[PDB]
């Protein structure tokens, strides 16, 4: 797996940032406060979501003056470009977003349907949630996690 | 089973080389063993295997580094992908700046790895850099290397 | 537990609004039977725990231990700290520094491990410790 | 409660060391693996042993290469000058020693019968070993364990 770029919109911190990942070491310095983590976790919100940690809830995540919440993902998987796009808000789905597609040329096609469920299903044959969460993603505080048992 | 014993075998050899790379050799050697499902690990000091009560707090980070490290380049044509929020503390000035090390020798073997933190000096060890700032309420991000 | 944490909330809020420039107005220390709940005024209103960075978190955990030493001064008078900044960046590392003349001080003793000599100046009394053949060596220096 | 001074031999990298506490701020700075934790660590022995931590284990604890452990803690309480000591010997538990005495004039008494059960339920008295480390000493990596 490769990550090419992250859009994320009211998340946490963050109104609209877009970043641009490469090949290679790809540092982000911030202080204390600044939005490191956020842009980490909403990328594992829009891989996984719905997710099963407790410190990470919905109606928590949607920056404070905002009512909606984009994430937008671009990632390479063997040859294979896909994309991830979810659209959270606290009222319909008619505007809720969840689909996740393949490139195809020009245009990105539906991987499958457009629910959390398909896209979860999906995700999990892919890349499953276990692995990126114990040898892909180490989130702050757990980097000694490994060595318990 | 086995072929766990396998992977686990071959993800400590990998750990024991940035763990003695790490701490000057303090610690020559990272020991794995599995006794029915459940995997133990000791370091080697002064000749012999310790329980890892034996290291410090620093120390542990370190060898907790070594492990994702090497469990990372064990899997970095099937995954390829490593992400490490905030990786320095509890490390002394010295750790930190023999971590760096421990980056352009072995973080740089892995397709791709996003590094987060508010440490500056790894600014070297770095292919590219991304500043993020919290300006009026928002985070800001400006490109840098 | 309940009454306990509704005594140093007052303290806690003061230290934590200090650690963070005013960032986070207060901190409020509610009661949710057999279990409390602890709050942050973001932007003058109340935000869970989770709204917070992780170094804000050590800020904050900081932030009631000192205000706890502070409010038992006089019953137990003693605090011992073992590595404080983790986490901390260069700026929250200057604060802490300025919450240790400040509210540490006040405290009849207190002794704190670190290996960050950036604390020597905040303190009454400094010893080293350094790893001399295989064994600990110690030496006084203030 | 006032430490004053702690004596430790032959506890992890600690081979014979003497640390003298004084009023306000102490502080001991040290790099990775240099005997920080280790040294707070035999004042919590020395309180409170035994402690049903899991991670400090009198088989553990001894120095390699050593044998002998010894603690000695002189502290402070409520204008009582106290005194604790213990030794360990690695292969012979029954050779362990445990004393806790206060300052009567010039002369360390015992205050109690020397032995853990003893000390432990004056201390326990004198200071709950729950109170100290909720309140008084915060372990490595324990600094926002109270927010949970
Ligand atoms: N719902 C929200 N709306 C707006 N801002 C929020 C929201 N939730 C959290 N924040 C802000 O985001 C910050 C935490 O973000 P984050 O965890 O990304 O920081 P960080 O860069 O990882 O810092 P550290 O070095 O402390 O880890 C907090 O300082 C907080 O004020
Ligand atoms: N039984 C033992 N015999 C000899 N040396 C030991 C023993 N147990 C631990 N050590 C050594 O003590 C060190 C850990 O001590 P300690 O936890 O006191 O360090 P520290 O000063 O707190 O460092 P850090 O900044 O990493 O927390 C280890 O580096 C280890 O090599
Ligand atoms: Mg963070
Ligand atoms: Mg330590």
């Amino acid at each position: 797996m490769k990550l090419e770029r992250v859009t994320v919109k009211n998340f946490r911190s963050h109104s609209d940032t877009v970043v641009e990942f490469k090949e290679g070491i790809n540092l982000i310095i911030g202080q204390n406060g600044s939005g490191k983590s956020s842009l980490l976790d909403a990328i594992l919100v829009g891989l996984y979501w719905p997710l099963r940690i407790k410190d990470i809830k919905k109606d928590e995540f949607t920056k404070v003056g905002a009512r909606d919440t984009y994430i937008d993902l671009i990632f390479e998987k063997d040859g294979t470009k896909y994309r991830i796009t979810r659209r959270f808000l606290k009222g319909y789905s008619s505007g809720e977003i969840h689909a996740m597609k393949r490139l195809v040329g020009n245009e990105w096609k539906h991987v499958t349907e457009p629910s959390s469920k398909a896209i979860s299903a999906f995700m999990e044959k892919l890349i499953p949630y276990n692995i990126f969460l114990n040898a892909i993603y180490i989130r702050q505080g757990q980097i000694d996690a490994i060595l318990e048992s | 089973a086995l072929a766990r014993e396998a992977a686990l075998s071959k993800i400590g050899e990998l750990a024991s080389e940035i763990f003695a790379e790490f701490t000057e050799g303090k610690y020559s050697e990272v020991v794995v063993r599995a006794e029915e499902n459940k995997v133990r690990l000791f370091v080697v000091w002064e000749g012999k295997e310790r329980p890892l009560t034996f290291l410090s707090g620093g120390e542990r980070i370190a060898l907790g580094l070594a492990f994702r490290l090497a469990m990372s380049l064990y899997l970095a044509g099937e995954i390829s992908l490593l992400i490490l929020d905030e990786p320095t503390p509890y490390l002394d000035e010295e750790r930190r700046r023999k971590l760096i090390t421990i980056m352009e020798r072995y973080l740089k073997k892995i397709p791709q790895v996003i590094l987060v933190s508010h440490d500056e000096e790894l600014k070297d060890a770095a292919d590219h850099v991304i500043r993020i700032s919290l300006e009026n309420g928002s985070s800001k991000v400006e490109v840098v290397s």
